[PDB]
């Protein structure tokens, strides 16, 4: 039964039902369906006068479920297809899909863009040598409580056509992946699918990913990356396909993410699971008064009911679309468009990848220890999939460079922003506070020739301590970064 | 002499307020609570302070709704907002260390007393 | 006076003599939008002009300034103008700067002719004496109140105009006192535009089932606040239904039938559940006081007494077990007398065709009213908003066609949602007691509430107003008082103020009460410097600024013309 | 309040049968099945005296 | 006391209109000195009385209006020049633009001006208002040629 309509303090009751002739093989497990049928009674082989009830199905209807068992088949009607083509021809459908995700959540615009990229997904490719590459992206929202990450998980589970919502504490290794159970009558083992089998071709959402057990986290690695679960248990060996896009939410190991604390201490995840994730969105609370007053007004408008009026008016405005239309558009974009890349896009993509790897050199130089947030070749495949999803928004078969720079912007906003989180410093600060006075400026070439060519300090100490004085806001930069000015 | 209302009446009163009366925030102020939340986020900048999130504004809204539910009034008044803000401010002040309880009490005294 | 009923046909002939030309368009029908009666009236007129091939331009107008803008840009080729639902109160020569000297052609012999005819189809019984008597160009389709009531004012105006010491003062001041006694009188309606146009169609001979159904809708739409008009016009509709019905039968896809059958005084009975029909009805909540929890307990108790289970009552009327709905008249007769709901029993008109279901007149006019309402720097916002309700009016015109029943079902769903919003805001008003007693009038000001952007519409605020008048009319402990209903618009930042007349309870069976808000609104607008809008065709609809609201109400309660 | 939400259960306090007509309480304690077989008809007649045509509901 | 006083107007304690804003926008010209007593003062054209603006504060000797008009032209063109030479900062990183022409920062924030977009137009609107009030016809002509 529907979880929204369960009675108080009880369990949802499973009821056995039957289909005949062309009503068979119409529903995937996990969908929400309305069924019309007769409520008949049949005698079962298992007290007094107990005859078990069932429902003989006369009719199946489901807007969330489409095309029965999936055959990549176009069953959308012609005027709805023309309306969907009109939506794909819209010049600002990207902002429409961004505003469609979480209308009652202020901020988190890059998270909403990554969610839309997760819902559209990449393109699955097949090579002649059997090389299968991933066509889905996995996004991990790591951050402080009160950032509405779990509400984003719930809204992703609502919008997506195939989606399941799971826990970290309520999970298990045989629960997320497929389990091996025993049939009672035959006494033979059989595989019953888990949460990543019910989400095949769709979205799995994990809440409190930081807390799920260490033996429980690592049964997911082939199901995230290889898109398959290889099970050899109880005399049954098989490789089931699980094409699941993973959306996980987590807090750091410490209670809140601390900017004073090192990023290695906040994350006790292995580097493998962050290599598998594609958007590692680390979110914080900066306590800005404008942001606090804006979120205060927004949540007040949500609680009073005025946000119902604003979203109902803005739907008729045409800048937002509902759950059903966006769900069917996700299904149509996955079933119609699977784009390739232009040759000029590959130069920009490879150049940005070697640029961010060269930046990872600079990130891992001075700390001398390995970063907990790695950028590997799988992250280049991630940016490829982001570009292909950005092409899949507007049914574009060619992923041009305009989509490429937005993909680069999303990756810099998520993963490069996440990865960027003794006597020399104090001696530089004293020498520079005595060297240039309050209200006067110095060129960077003067500091280079007098503090590096003199070998008073290193160049890395200069580059770090200029930023250190910048964030202290007593000495800032002016005139295109070529002047250092003491604000005083 | 130990309680104004009898317990047998009070339990049924709580059950009837829970299952029948659903208050709603319509004619509320909804600007004083914004300044209260902004000031709570500003004074939650201390290292060992009680954390304030968006959930605490929503907590103020449930405490005001529960205070409106206690009177069996389907609409929330501004007095219920004042009492909810007083409870949340008093909890935040009692959570703070005694070096700054006087400063934190004088900082939010304009919202609770008036 | 210029057109009695027996010569409406003659007036139509004059329209043909100015407009029956294939080469050019010469007839423009100005229709008051946001009125069901004018919508049905213009639908019958458009069918009549389509059957005879008269070129036409139907223009919906909201405001008086919108009327002046549309009349100012009219071409000189147009010689026939029809003003539907308005133009009976103001002086059209003083408003549209009409001077007969530049509009006269071939004055030669005491005969006068003009190059433009402006016909008025107005139901507001305050008639301007210059307009109805001293005007040749402005031609009125009078119901017949001029021949019975307005004779003393006719002779007073005629000896006022004819005669341009004690004798002169003694007669002229007496006639001016009679004329100023007829003026400063409240606004009322005793006849519908659809009835007058159907009388014209009876005089011509173009009556059929569709025009009769449109006349039934136009008469039925006045049953909310003008029940004496519907009770007067009901036997003529009964005679016409029994005249144009066929001889008899089996349900077949082509036979449209239109029966006089029991159609109870309920909100959307045949397109909603019985529980939702009793729960959202104005009369049921008016008597049993459904706004508090005791009224809901009494509604559930009478569902127990009627023998209808709440599982069956909340089921859709079309899917309802007919062991409940076949003998529902007997159950209504046996059970509603103890709860005071005897006046639910009412015979109305129910039309069906084919196998697509039956529709009543009341359900159809609430669907049309909902399609008027929510069917789809500040001056640009007002212009766009007026364009939005003109688009709503044309959507409701599209719903009048037989082949567009999907628009009718959309109107049914919109009526259900709008009645839910009206019920929520009505119990919002009643729970916190925003109704204030000011000893001459009752004041209700909406400062904030659920979905307050629906109340920038006039008819939605009138729906809330009729909800309040029905709810307060059955409470005899407070007497009959006029109501001021103000709703705030934050983006426009204006209080839209509606004046509502009280009424007697429906069970009683006299002289109708008048609308005395327009006189006070005009006098306060003249005396004070309030920046207000008088342009609405219903003169009890004004727009005030927020900052000028309380001085306007203080000058209103100081004035004794309420 | 049985008729209010279409309930079918009528609660009877046994102490009320102890205060008045204690022979009925003794007969209910000794032979409960036949006593309830009379009692449901008695309660149905008492309901129909106040809510006529209640048998269509339950 | 303010809470009790705001009850009679039917306003809440913390309303949008109930809070106070300064009704005078500060227009100051820096270091305008008289030639007589050499008192170097900053003249505020909005918050001062008209008697103390056209004359010296201590010497009480009237300035000619022509150099006041010239100094307002200098202040206006100083504000316009400060708008046109302008660093662009990140919306998130708050980092100055080093590479002079690029789409976005490595933090992927947009470029915004260090001066606000509305600050210059409020300054120019207050200049237009003070020119319309005090009758500086040269400054009115400057706004006329600036708009065209
Ligand atoms: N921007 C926002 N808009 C609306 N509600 C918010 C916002 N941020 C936080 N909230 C509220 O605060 C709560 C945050 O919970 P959440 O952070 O999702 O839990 P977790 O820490 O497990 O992810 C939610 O219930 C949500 O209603
Ligand atoms: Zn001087
Ligand atoms: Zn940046």
């Amino acid at each position: 039964e529907i979880p929204e309509l369960v009675p108080v303090g009880e369990m949802p009751r499973n009821l056995t039902m039957t289909c005949d002739r062309y009503l068979t093989n119409k529903v995937i497990p996990g969908t929400r369906v309305t069924i019309v049928g007769i409520y008949s009674i049949y005698n079962s082989k298992n007290g007094v006068a107990i005859r078990t009830p069932y429902i003989k199905i006369l009719g199946i209807q489901s807007d969330v479920e489409t095309s029965s068992i999936w055959n990549s088949v176009t069953m959308f009607t012609e005027e709805e297809e023309e309306e969907f083509l009109q939506l794909s021809r819209n010049p600002k459908l990207y902002e429409i899909l961004t505003n469609s995700i979480a209308p009652s959540i202020f901020g988190n615009e890059d998270i909403k863009k990554a969610i839309v990229c997760l819902l559209m997904g990449g393109s699955k490719k097949i090579l002649p040598d059997g090389m299968r590459l991933r066509g889905d992206i996995n996004v991990l929202l790591l951050g402080d409580p009160g950032t509405a990450k779990s509400q984003l998980l719930k809204f992703v589970e609502k919008v997506s056509p195939i989606a399941v919502y799971t826990s970290g504490k309520g999970s298990s290794a045989a629960g997320l992946t497929a389990s091996v159970q025993r049939d009672p009558m035959t006494r033979e083992f059989y595989l019953e699918g888990g949460a990543m089998v019910l989400a095949d071709g769709g979205v799995v959402c994990i809440d409190e990913f930081d807390k799920m057990r260490d033996e429980d986290r690592v049964a997911i690695h082939e199901a995230m990356e290889q898109q398959t679960i290889s099970i050899a248990k109880a005399g049954i060996t098989t490789v089931l396909n699980s094409r699941t896009s993973v959306l996980a939410a987590a807090n750091p190991i410490y209670g809140r993410y601390d900017d004073l604390k090192s990023p290695g201490d906040n994350i006790d995840f292995q580097t493998t699971i962050l290599s598998r994730f594609d958007m590692i969105f680390i979110v914080k609370d900066d306590h800005n008064e404008e942001r606090d007053i804006s979120i205060a007004n927004h949540v007040i408008n949500i609680h009073t009911g005025n946000a119902n009026a604003m979203q109902n008016q803005q739907e008729e405005n045409g800048s937002e679309i509902s759950i059903e239309k966006m769900k069917r558009y996700i299904t149509y974009c996955r079933l119609k468009c699977a784009p390739r890349l232009s040759p000029q896009a590959a130069e920009k993509l490879s150049s940005n990848f070697v640029t961010i790897r060269k930046q990872l050199l600079i990130n891992e130089l001075e700390s001398t220890e390995r970063s907990s947030i790695p950028i590997t070749i799988r992250q280049l495949e991630a940016i490829i999939r982001i570009t292909e999803s950005l092409a899949k928004l507007e049914l574009s078969p060619i992923a041009q460079e305009r989509h490429v720079d937005e993909a680069i912007r999303l990756f810099q906003a998520s993963t490069m922003d996440a990865a960027s989180q003794l006597s020399e410093i104090r001696r530089f600060e004293q020498e520079l506070k005595r060297r240039l006075p309050i209200g006067w400026s110095t060129s960077y070439q003067t500091l280079r020739r007098e503090f590096v060519d003199t070998h008073r300090f290193s160049q890395l100490a200069l580059d770090k301590a200029l930023y250190a004085l910048e964030k202290h806001e007593t000495i800032q930069l002016r005139h295109q970064g070529q002047n250092i000015y003491r604000s005083g | 002499e130990i309680s104004p209302i009898p317990q047998e009446l009070l339990m049924k009163y709580i059950h009837y307020a829970r299952t029948k009366i659903y208050p709603k925030l319509h004619q509320m102020d909804m600007d004083k609570v914004s300044r209260v939340y902004a000031d709570l986020r500003r004074e939650s900048i201390s290292t060992g302070s009680f954390p304030i999130t968006v959930r605490h504004l929503e907590s103020i809204l449930r405490i005001a709704e529960s205070f409106a539910k206690m009177r069996l009034s389907e609409f929330v008044s501004s007095y219920d907002l004042d009492r909810a803000i007083k409870v949340v401010v008093d909890s935040f002040v009692d959570a703070q260390k005694v070096s700054v309880r006087r400063q934190l009490r004088r900082s939010f005294a304009i919202y609770t007393l008036g | 006076m210029y057109y009695g009923i027996s010569q409406f046909s003659e007036a139509y002939n004059k329209i043909l003599r100015n407009s029956s030309s294939h080469s050019s368009c010469q007839l423009v029908i100005f229709v008051s939008c946001l009125n069901i009666d004018a919508l049905c009236a213009t639908k019958m007129l458009s069918l009549l002009f389509k059957k005879q091939l008269v070129q036409s331009q139907i223009v919906p107008i909201f405001g008086y300034s919108e009327l002046r803008r549309h009349y100012s840009q009219l071409d000189d080729n147009i010689n026939s103008l029809l003003l539907v639902g308005f133009g009976g109160v103001i002086d059209l020569e003083a408003f549209l700067e009409i001077d007969p000297q530049e509009y006269v052609i071939d004055t030669d012999s005491g005969e006068q002719s003009f190059r433009r005819d402006i016909y008025v189809l107005d139901a507001h019984r305050p008639w301007n004496l210059d307009n109805i008597f001293g005007s040749q160009i402005i031609q009125c389709f009078d119901d017949g109140t001029v021949d019975d009531t307005l004779g003393e004012q006719k002779e007073a105006y005629y000896k006022l105009l004819e005669l341009d010491r004690k004798q002169r003062k003694k007669q002229i001041h007496e006639y001016e006192g009679v004329l100023e006694e007829y003026y400063s009188q409240g606004t009322t309606v005793v006849n519908s535009i659809s009835a007058q146009i159907y009388s014209l169609l009876s005089a011509i001979g173009e009556t059929n089932l569709s025009n009769l159904w449109l006349n039934i809708l136009g008469t039925t739409s006045l049953d909310i606040a003008y029940a004496q008009v519907y009770n007067r016009l009901y036997p003529l509709l009964q005679d016409e239904v029994k005249r144009l019905t066929p001889s008899s039968s089996v349900k077949t896809p082509d036979t449209l039938t239109l029966n006089i059958q029991p159609d109870y005084y309920l909100f959307l009975l045949r397109h909603s559940s019985l529980y939702d029909s009793f729960y959202y009805s104005n009369y049921v909540n008016a008597k049993l006081s459904l706004w508090n929890e005791n009224g809901k307990k009494r509604l559930h108790k009478m569902f127990a007494r009627m023998g209808i289970p709440l599982s069956t009552a909340q089921e859709t009327w079309l899917y309802m077990d007919h062991s409940i709905k076949r003998e529902l008249g007997i159950i209504f007769d046996k059970n509603l007398d103890r709860y005071g709901l005897q006046d639910i029993i009412r015979d109305g008109f129910v039309r069906t065709l084919g196998y697509r279901g039956s529709i009543s007149a009341s359900e159809f006019v609430e669907a049309l009213t909902a399609l008027l309402e929510v069917g789809n720097n500040s001056a640009q916002k007002l212009t766009n908003l007026r364009k939005r309700w003109v688009s709503n009016f044309w959507l409701s015109w599209d719903a009048l066609d037989d082949r567009k029943v999907e628009l009718l079902n959309r109107g049914i769903q919109l009526a259900q949602d709008l009645q839910r919003a009206i019920f929520n805001t009505g119990v919002a008003i009643l729970e916190k007691k925003l109704i204030k007693h000011l000893r001459i009038y009752r004041l209700c000001v909406l400062q904030d509430g659920p979905d307050l952007d629906l109340y920038r519409n006039p008819l939605t605020l009138l729906r809330l107003g009729n909800w309040l008048i029905e709810c307060c009319a059955e409470s005899e402990d407070k007497q009959l008082l006029p109501m001021v209903l103000a709703s705030i618009d934050e983006n426009t930042d204006t209080y839209l103020v509606a004046g509502l007349t009280p009424r007697y309870p429906r069970g009683l069976d006299k002289k109708p009460i008048l609308n005395n808000f327009s006189m006070a609104f005009q006098q306060i607008t003249a005396e004070t410097d309030a920046k207000v809008r008088i342009d609405n065709f219903e003169s009890s609809i004004i727009e005030i600024r927020r900052e000028d609201l309380s001085p306007f109400l203080e000058k209103l309660t100081l004035s004794g013309l309420l | 309040t049985l008729g209010e939400m279409n309930s079918e259960s009528l609660e009877v306090n046994y102490r009320h049968l102890a205060e008045s007509k204690a022979i009925l309480a003794l007969f209910l304690a000794k032979c409960p099945e036949e006593m309830l077989k009379i009692f449901d008809l008695v309660a149905m007649e008492a309901t129909e005296l106040h809510y006529p045509d209640y048998a269509r509901i339950h | 006391l303010r809470k009790e006083l705001l009850k009679i107007f039917e306003l809440r304690e913390f309303a949008k209109v109930a809070e106070f804003k300064d009704p005078s926008l500060s227009l100051v010209v820096p270091d305008f000195l008289c030639e007589y007593c050499f008192f170097i003062s900053d003249i505020d054209f909005c918050k001062a009385a008209p008697e103390s603006i056209f004359s010296c504060v201590r010497c009480h000797k009237a300035f000619n209006q022509v150099l006041l008009q010239e100094h307002l032209i200098q202040k206006l063109r100083s504000d316009i020049e400060s708008y046109l030479i302008q660093d662009l900062r990140c919306s998130r990183c708050h980092k100055v633009k080093r590479d002079y022409m690029s789409a976005h920062c490595p933090c992927a924030g947009a470029w915004e001006g260090t001066l606000p977009r509305e600050s210059i137009v409020q300054k120019l609107n207050v200049f237009k208002q003070v020119a319309k009030y005090y009758g500086f016809d040269i400054l009115l002509s400057c706004i006329a040629d600036l708009t065209i």
